[PDB]
RNA sequence: GCGAUGAUCACCCAUGGGUGGGUACAAAUGGCAGUCUGACAAGU
């Protein structure tokens, strides 16, 4: 009966994750087109309200996760952390190193723009246009940065 | 004369002795009281039904147009070919002028005396038709009208999504600890299985 | 450790402890609606903030007759984000009822959240300029307060008082010369709006300028006599 | 030991220990008088 | 006082019962 | 020795400390409260004692003007010297937060001045006759 | 009434863009919407100029809210290309922020447009 | 002579009671968003989960609803008539059908 | 009509309460607690 409880918990948690994907696509569809449902809901849970996240600027979104290392390093004069919460996005996962840093910058900035559109669009067609076009922008910047190399040929 | 009145519990219609001169007598003799409301207690009342979305749309049609509840209230108001009725909305006044029963209506005239006094002594009208308190009724109806007047897409709730992701985190933690519990309990029969498999779900 | 002193108005108190504070009771225990701190003395109390709510600065500034009692009903016009309608709900308690009215959208959403928290708040997202649009929702208020930022303030209060106040009612208004004129003296501004209230039949008992807490702000308190 | 005395640093529990505190301040005043 | 006496009494009896239920 | 990052963190720290402190504080009012009287004889006999039905200290204190029918600090130790010292102490700590915040703003402004001067421009150093220093950047669109 | 709240006429817009160039010359203007939000958080933005022709109005409509929060007024320009041209930069800026500095010789000009801007609001 | 069954039974009963009250107050939040006066009317969390499972939505208030929700524990506490009147004049926020199915499955989880 | 299977061993007001303290859990929009930089980068 305990194992029955366990598999019921697992199936209900899977159904809950699907319901969360549906809820995030309903709330902020362009953010689902940009960064991902899970990390978008994580930024929402960090900031509190979506209007508060729209009020937050781009650097706050970039270092929303690692506030501990942020305030620590700014206090004791070290390198500021550069990923925070949005490292777990599939794009920053596909990037590498200072490519991860620059894609973290441009992705935080583009996510701030399209998140402000999603949060302040009184009318909104819920299609995914702004998120798709900004994602194509980040894809083009990523391909350009990957094509730019470092060692001399 | 008739007086059409809107309340959070229903639609109340009053007879008065033939009006403007009745409003004047009210204001000059201070008729905010139970005596005047028993001179004009009730003439024709209608409850609306117990459907929250329906009564919300009903107040929206009160704000904009004329409705079928107003028809089923307004089916037998007239006695002769000419019947007068007092309202406080001008667009609603002309709307029930161009309405089919074509009885003559007065717009927002000096009968703020009438409307304000019967709204003051509306507690005396409560033993007439509405034997309850209308405070929580106005509470719920005002909440519904506000909920519709702001757009309120019912799928976009930030406190719902934040409670949902929090409960997802709690269910993950609870699944992990009950997994460890059943794993150590089933170590009584299978420690080798408990070490060779790692999934809680497969366990 | 913290003595409570009941103020001359029913529903407001003063905390004398390590710091002096102007306080009220609480309706949602352990729920600060806008970030202000709460004290436990036990009975739960929440302090008022004058700069955020000039209504707190007025009773602190000196007020003879405040027409908002526990067993009464108060209309609030210009209820931006509710930081004062929560406090007037606390000062009227369960017996009293406050009708908050606000037109704008996002303070309107904050006000719906606060009306979800507190049943004493009744929400009106309907516009304040046309009272017949929400004449169904509010009935025969005892006192009215205005915090609206529109130049036709005494006129819109005249409409709301004619249509919604009881006779011998209460009219309390916040008036801003920087909003209505912004070029002429505050004293002749206040004299002119007193003359406007006199033309609109409000008999003004008093007025108080809010100099240490805000800048060029006035509150006026008057009776509503001889209206049907 | 306690809960309202369970603190995250052994230096901090040394400052919470008061006999060591007065012992330290006494001997510290002693040796600073010897120094000055 | 006698609460502690009752506690010590029951502690001795529960010790003996733990002994017999163990062996 | 110190940099803009650490002093900006300190700036936000102490500004939020000032905000919490000033939210905690209490300021006595001072306004031109006027009462509007119907008749001139009632003006001539108008007394704040009868109008406010108060006492002398009750009418001098604009906060607590309690009615005489409502009339009809010793709980804490050392009332006359220690509680007032505690209130005034909190007030001085708020003032010292203000002073350290303004001094730190001066530090940050001088550091940003040096940072911009080292950062960028085709500059001309100008001295103003009060012994002061300034830099005139040449008028040019940065690409 | 669109969401495009205060948008000046031609002559007013001209003159604020001229204070924009003079403050960019005296290093009294900061550039970008995210940076404008940053100095709003800083409490040193004295007022805000924004665009109207952006992709879309919303990413800069997030700024008037914090403007009414931190009593720092704002206005709109029709052309963000014109705003970046008065910023003096190759790319069209959509949001720029006039800061505060007490030893600024153009402060009478800024306090003048402050009067005119408050009478517009 | 084995006793870890007793030991893990104590530990699992403690964790189980804790998870009962946590998940049941979470049911209480998730249906107080739709009907907070249910959380003010019925304080028992188990009967709250059962009552959520029965009253999925506060719109279906019938005489047979009075009957079966009174068979739900009782009539004498006034809970049936009071909750029908309060769900008739409720100010609660309407939610979607996916949220509704989620809350009912969560109350069923609490009951099981 | 005993006992090793175990004898015996902080205040105030007069066998009642307040203070003080310790034990486990839950909530906090309670405190620690403060949200990085900003015009150039790459090929020719």
């Amino acid at each position: 009966a305990l194992a029955e409880q366990i598999v019921e918990f697992a199936a209900y948690r899977e159904q809950l994750s699907n319901y969360l994907s549906a809820r995030m696509k309903a709330i902020a569809p362009n953010l689902t087109q940009l960064v991902g449902e899970l990390v978008g809901a994580r930024l929402i849970a960090h900031s509190g309200s979506l209007i508060s996240l729209a009020k937050s600027p781009a650097s706050t979104i970039q270092i929303l996760g690692a506030e501990k290392a942020l305030f620590r390093a700014l206090k004791t004069k070290h390198d500021t952390p550069k990923y925070g919460l949005l490292y777990h996005a599939s794009l920053v996962g596909q990037a590498t190193g200072k490519n991860k840093g620059k894609i973290a910058r441009v992705l935080a900035a583009k996510a701030a723009v399209s998140l402000r559109y999603d949060a302040l669009a009184e009318d909104r067609d819920d299609s995914g246009d702004i998120g798709l076009e900004s994602r194509a922008k980040v894809e083009n910047r990523l391909s350009q940065l990957e094509g730019r190399d470092l060692r001399t040929t | 004369a008739y007086v059409l009145t809107e309340t959070s519990a229903g639609y109340a219609l009053l007879k008065a002795s033939d009006k403007i001169y009745k409003s004047s007598s009210l204001i000059q003799d201070l008729d905010s009281s139970d005596k005047v409301l028993k001179e004009f207690k009730i003439a024709a009342f209608s409850k609306f039904n117990s459907a929250a979305n329906a009564l919300e749309e009903a107040n929206s049609i009160i704000e904009g147009k004329v409705s079928s509840q107003l028809e089923k209230l307004l089916e037998e108001i007239k006695k002769d070919k000419k019947s007068t009725l007092i309202v406080s909305e001008t667009k609603l006044a002309n709307a029930i002028n161009k309405l089919g029963l074509n009885f003559n209506v007065v717009s927002d005239a000096v009968t703020l005396d009438i409307y304000r006094a019967i709204k003051e002594y509306l507690p005396e009208l409560l033993p007439g038709m509405s034997d309850n308190d209308l405070s929580k009724m106005s509470l719920g109806l005002a909440h519904s009208i506000g909920r519709h007047k702001l757009k309120f897409s019912a799928d976009k709730v930030d406190v719902m999504i934040i409670q949902a992701i929090a409960l997802l985190d709690d269910l993950d933690k609870e699944l992990n600890t009950y997994a460890m519990r059943c794993k150590e309990w089933y170590g009584w029969h299978f420690p080798e299985l408990a070490k060779i498999v790692t999934d809680s779900v497969a366990y | 450790k913290v003595v409570i002193e009941p103020h001359r108005h029913a529903g407001v108190y003063i905390a004398r402890g390590k710091e002096d504070l102007l306080v009220t009771k609480n309706m949602a225990p352990g729920e600060s609606v806008y970030g202000e701190k709460r004290i436990s003395v036990k009975v739960e109390y929440r302090v008022w903030n004058p700069f955020r709510s000039k209504l707190a600065a007025g009773i602190m500034g000196g007020l003879d007759e405040l027409f908002i009692a526990p067993g009464k009903k108060v209309l609030y016009l210009g209820a931006a984000s509710g930081t004062s309608v929560s406090h007037v709900s606390d000062v009227v308690g369960p017996e009293g009822v406050v009708y908050a009215v606000e037109f704008s959208h996002r303070p309107g959403r904050e006000l719906i959240s606060m009306a979800k928290k507190r049943p004493n708040i009744i929400p009106i997202i309907e516009d304040a300029r046309h009272p017949q649009k929400y004449r169904m929702l509010i009935g025969m208020v005892d006192c009215v307060f205005a915090d609206v930022a529109q130049p036709d303030q005494a006129r819109i209060i005249a409409l709301n008082s004619h249509m919604f106040l009881k006779d011998q009612g209460g009219v309390v208004i916040s008036i801003k010369a920087n909003c209505i004129d912004s070029t002429v003296d505050a004293e002749t501004v206040f004299a002119r709006e007193v003359q406007k209230l006199r033309e609109e039949r409000i008999k003004p008992l008093e007025q108080l300028t809010l100099e240490p807490y805000e800048r060029d702000h006035c509150i006026v308190v008057g009776r509503y006599m001889r209206s049907g | 030991m306690n809960r309202k005395e369970r603190k995250s640093t052994i230096l901090e529990t040394l400052m919470g220990d008061e006999a060591s505190n007065k012992y330290f301040k006494r001997k510290y005043n002693e040796i600073q008088e010897k120094s000055t | 006082k006698n609460k502690g006496r009752i506690s010590r009494y029951l502690a001795n009896k529960c010790s003996m019962a733990s002994r017999i239920d163990n062996y | 020795t110190q940099d803009s990052n650490y002093v900006r963190t300190l700036r936000q720290i102490e500004l939020k400390k000032l905000e919490k402190g000033a939210k905690q504080l209490m300021f006595k009012s001072s306004g031109n409260h006027t009462i509007f009287v119907d008749s001139r004889e009632k003006m001539n006999e108008f007394t704040p004692e009868k109008f406010f039905n108060t006492t002398s200290e009750m009418v001098n204190r604009s906060e607590n003007r309690l009615t005489k029918d409502q009339l009809a600090n010793a709980s804490s130790i050392m009332p006359k010297e220690s509680l007032d010292k505690k209130k005034l102490k909190k007030f001085k700590q708020v003032k010292q937060h203000l002073q350290r915040e303004t001094q730190l703003k001066q530090v940050q402004q001088r550091m940003d001045a040096q940072r911009e001067l080292l950062k960028k421009g085709s500059k001309k150093k100008i001295v103003d006759s009060s012994g002061k220093i300034s830099f005139k950047w040449k008028k040019q669109r940065k690409r | 009434n669109p969401k495009a709240f205060p948008l000046a006429d031609a002559a007013l817009t001209q003159q604020i863009l001229d204070v924009v160039q003079q403050a960019a010359n005296l290093r009294q203007l900061k550039k970008g919407a995210n940076e404008a939000t940053k100095t709003l958080n800083r409490g040193i933005s004295e007022f805000i100029i924004m665009a109207a022709d952006c992709e879309p109005i919303e990413i800069l409509l997030h700024l008037p809210l914090l403007c009414e929060d931190k009593n720092v007024p704002y206005v709109f320009v029709p052309s963000r290309v014109a705003l970046g041209r008065a910023c003096g930069v190759s790319r069209p800026v959509i949001a720029a922020s006039i800061t505060t500095n007490d030893a600024s010789a153009i402060k009478t000009q800024i306090y003048a447009v402050k009067d005119k801007i408050e009478t517009l609001l | 002579k084995n006793d870890n069954h007793i030991i893990q039974a104590i530990a699992l009963l403690d964790q189980l009671d804790k998870d009962i009250n946590t998940f049941a107050m979470r049911v209480k939040e998730w249906y107080g968003w739709h009907f907070p006066e249910l959380a003010k009317l019925v304080p028992d969390n188990y009967t709250f989960a059962k009552l959520v499972l029965f009253i999925k939505d506060k719109a279906s208030l019938n005489d047979d609803s009075l009957h079966d929700l009174a068979a739900l524990l009782n009539e004498d506490s006034g809970i049936a008539q009071r909750v029908i009147d309060n769900a008739r004049i409720s100010m609660g926020q309407d939610i979607s059908e996916t949220d509704m199915e989620n809350v009912c499955v969560f109350a069923q989880r609490v009951a099981s």
